[PDB]
């Protein structure tokens, strides 16, 4: 075993270069390190021309030592794929971090390919119903197409795509795929503990029944892993459309998570840097990913992938470069979220290529044209209502300004997910129904209804029947306020008979840490 | 490489001059 | 086309030199004769002046440097290796490598010889019992079958006893460093106990 | 019972090429590790950053005024 087994040469962080003697292994091959604490798959990304390869390193390289010998696998990272991988948690190596046992593999497929061709792709423009109002009145989704909810650092994009995951995945029918690029751990347990609790994961032997697998990469790993984890994502969501030939859901989380991990490995290849620190190869690392989640003619992968912004800046390269390759796009606004409205859509900046009058019927599309044009009106008096005042307004601007109050309001939507920290039951709105809404409030059927009667509610049922709740309640009063409080027969006892109710509690012994420290 | 083994190059190692001896009559015409 | 390997890597770009030097030497046989050709040249630069003028002067054409390499050369039974050796490093002004792509080249042949060097540093004359007494403690520190040479130094600093210098590693089992950490494990327990 | 215990150890060693900048260029040390703690001889602590195939680079856990080349 003297030819096919090279050693480690030299190791910069995340960047680990192994030297052979004989037949350099092809880029993107994976290899595998000899004696290292956890099983250590490197990655070849360059040759350096000196019988060196250029690794990305998909664990820890903390623990190498320039004399380790290096295995080749004469393949690509390959992940096993197949029915059987539906309700388990996969890292980028394709091994199981659910202890569950082993991955039932159908086949076992690598990472890496080519995209679909131009005769390979599909030209079809069907709406994808969400139930929330922004998304299916201004920028309705392709069903089949790619998605992407820009905002960054607490807009509530991680939050818009569980309640995505919530309302389309299951009542889809088909499978669905959340891959987890860098995003917090604990979001991973989160909605492992939630997909259990709601039935699209089953454990046991009963696991093929499931409609989900879960691949995580997630912000603790090295950057290795997490430029990675996407590319077997799309893996595991490939194999459905390609083979089984059947319609899934691709949510990915954070990938701008994708550019940020092949910028911090790309600082270590010597390549001199892009603008303002990203890599130079931005837009075809980003092409060779982005075009691979695409709907061919035997299957489609509808996804909707969450991008981080960078400190809320469109103009920076890394989300100006993503905003080609997506259909639909959702931006969200933080100056709209500190106005407490929810979800954060900027209805000025979320676009869709499905908001044309041949597709989604001129009904919809004038209401959606009015409520941006309305908006709009809106934006350009926002410096005169800020320092000369709303008392010096035209009549007609001033009557906008308060339809553009109630359709920001109306515009806002609780959540089926939310309601766990805001208390308000989510409302799922149909299609026909908030497109009558805006309609109507459009054409001014409800100019005499309070603003708040729109903040927080499903449809045009529910604004009046919160407008007779809330307009109740400025009229409601009780006389001597019915408390009945004292006096109550066999009800209240005494304080002390409460206090010696109270089971006491020992303390054993000033934190006892000397005593379980010994132990081991 | 490091300083430690190129200061040693200073003492001379050859054990044999079947090249020094020769070629110190043929470099002052070669560079004449 | 089939090169035999070598015995230990090394670096680049004039380590590579001495790689690619010891490879064709070894499927020629004549390690040894090239090292003794290259310490030959070192010495040869080390003599004269026009000689080491034809690698520290960047206004020499490149080529009155090669006919002159090549005239020099020519002659005197130097092997084929060392004449086309020089003729590249002279066709590309890297006669100043020759300093390094020679040790690494002994490098190279040190781990072929099988022989490993140390240095033991002590206070007194070693005596030839305290000599075959210190080979066996010796030894257990390398690693293989090889042939660990002990070279003698004398420093007075040394209390008696032996320091190992392996040019890699160092066996400080001296005495003067035996009371250096007799003195700090008292130390730390005075102003404990 | 430290004497009956006193087994000197072999330490593999190397030398500081340059010493700047917040880095030690530290020739040798074939079996260091990457993210090694090492120890220079005035007693500062290190870590072995960068293991490059020529030297490995060593940052200075604490001030390196006290650290030369050799
Ligand atoms: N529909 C919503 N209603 C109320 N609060 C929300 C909503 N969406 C997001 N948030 C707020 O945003 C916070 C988290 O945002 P998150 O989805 O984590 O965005 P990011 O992942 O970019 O930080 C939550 O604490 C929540 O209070
Ligand atoms: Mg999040």
């Amino acid at each position: 075993p003297a030819i096919d087994a090279g050693y480690v040469s030299q190791v910069i962080g995340p960047v680990v270069d192994v030297r052979f003697d004989g037949e350099l292994p092809s880029i993107l091959s994976s290899l595998e390190v000899e004696g290292h604490s956890v099983r250590l798959v490197l990655e070849v990304a360059q040759h350096m021309g000196d019988n060196t390869v250029r690794c990305i390193a998909m664990d820890s390289t903390d623990g190498l030592v320039r004399g380790q010998k290096v295995v080749d696998t004469g393949s690509p990272i390959k992940v096993p794929v197949g029915r059987g991988t539906l309700g388990r948690i996969m890292n980028v190596i394709g091994e199981p971090v659910d202890e569950q046992g082993p991955i039932d593999a159908a086949d076992i497929w690598s990472i890496h390919r080519e995209a679909p061709e131009f005769t390979e792709q599909s030209t079809e423009q069907e709406i994808l119903v969400t139930g929330i109002k922004v998304v299916d009145l201004l920028a309705p989704y392709q069903r089949g197409g790619k998605i992407g909810l820009f905002g960054g650092a607490g807009v509530g994009k991680t939050v818009l795509i569980m309640e995505l995951i919530n309302n389309v995945a299951k009542a889809h029918g088909g499978f669905s795929v959340f891959a987890g690029v860098g995003e917090r751990t604990r979001e991973g347990n989160d909605l492992y503990r939630e997909m259990i609790e709601s039935g699209v994961i089953k454990l046991g032997a009963e696991r093929g029944n499931s409609k989900c697998t879960l691949v995580y990469g997630q912000m603790n790993e090295p950057p290795g892993a997490r430029a990675r984890v996407a590319l077997t994502g799309l893996t595991v969501a490939e194999y459905f459309r390609d083979i089984e030939g059947q319609d899934v859901l691709l949510f990915v989380d954070n990938i701008f998570r994708f550019t940020q991990a092949n910028s911090e490995v790309s600082a270590l290849l010597g390549r001199i840097p892009s603008a303002v620190g990203y890599q130079p190869t931005l837009a075809t690392d980003l092409g060779g990913l982005q075009e691979r989640i695409t709907t061919t003619t035997k299957g489609s992968i509808t996804s909707v992938q969450a991008v981080y912004v960078p400190a809320d800046d469109l103009t920076d390269p890394a989300p100006a470069t993503t905003f080609a390759h997506l259909d639909a796009t959702t931006v969200l606004s933080r100056s709209i979220a500190e106005l407490g409205i929810y979800p954060a859509v900027d209805p000025l900046d979320s676009t869709s290529r499905m908001l044309n009058p041949n597709v989604i019927g001129a009904e919809h599309y004038n209401v959606a044209r009015g409520v941006q044009k309305v908006l709009q009106d809106y934006k350009n008096l926002q410096d005169i209502i800020a320092i000369l005042g709303m008392d010096e307004l035209s009549e007609e601007d001033k009557l906008t300004v308060a339809r553009a109050r109630k359709i920001q309001r109306f515009l806002s939507q609780p959540f089926q997910v939310a309601e766990v920290f805001t208390g308000t039951p989510g409302k799922y709105v149909d299609l026909a129904d908030t497109i009558s809404g805006f309609q109507g409030v459009l054409t001014g059927k409800y100019d005499d209804l309070p603003e708040m009667a729109f903040y927080m509610v499903g449809d045009i049922k529910e604004v009046k029947e919160k407008a007779d709740k809330m307009a109740k309640d400025i009229a409601s009063r009780k006389e001597a306020d019915n408390k009945k409080v004292s006096e109550e027969l066999k009800d209240i006892p005494s304080l002390d008979k409460l206090v010696s109710e109270i089971k006491e509690v020992v303390i054993e012994e000033d934190d006892g840490l000397e005593e379980d420290f010994k132990a081991e | 490489a490091d300083a430690k083994a190129l200061d040693e190059l200073r003492k001379p190692k050859f054990s044999s001059k079947y090249l020094i001896q020769h070629v110190s009559q043929k470099l002052i015409p070669a560079v004449k | 086309l089939k090169l035999p390997t070598a015995p230990l890597q090394l670096s680049g770009t004039s380590a590579q030199i001495a790689t690619l030097l010891w490879q064709v030497a070894a499927k020629e046989n004549q390690l040894d004769k090239v090292q003794d050709e290259l310490y030959q040249f070192i010495e040869l630069f080390k003599q004269h002046s026009e000689l080491r003028r034809l690698a520290t002067d960047p206004f020499v054409p490149t080529l009155v440097r090669t006919k002159i390499i090549s005239s020099v050369l020519k002659d005197s039974g130097a092997s084929e290796i060392t004449k086309k050796l020089f003729e590249a490093l002279a066709d590309e002004g890297a006669l100043s490598a020759l300093l390094e792509v020679t040790v690494n080249y002994e490098e190279l042949m040190l781990a072929h010889k099988k022989e490993v060097y140390c240095t033991v540093i002590t206070a007194e004359p070693l005596d030839k019992l305290e000599r075959v007494e210190l080979t066996k403690k010796a030894e257990k520190f390398v690693d293989a079958g090889f042939k660990l040479v002990m070279q003698e130094k004398i420093d007075k600093k040394l209390l008696g006893g032996f320091v190992i210098e392996f040019s890699d590693r160092r066996v400080d089992m001296s005495t003067a460093k035996k009371v250096e950490e007799f003195n700090n494990f008292v130390n730390k327990l005075v102003l404990s106990i | 019972e430290w004497e009956k215990s006193y087994q000197p150890p072999v330490i593999h060693l190397g030398r500081v090429l340059s010493v700047g900048d917040g880095i030690a260029r530290v020739y040798g040390l074939k079996s260091v590790q990457a993210g090694e703690l090492v120890c220079f001889d005035s007693g500062v602590k290190g870590m072995a950053l960068n293991l490059q195939a020529d030297h490995v680079g060593v940052v200075v856990f604490g001030n390196d005024s006290v650290i030369h080349q050799g």
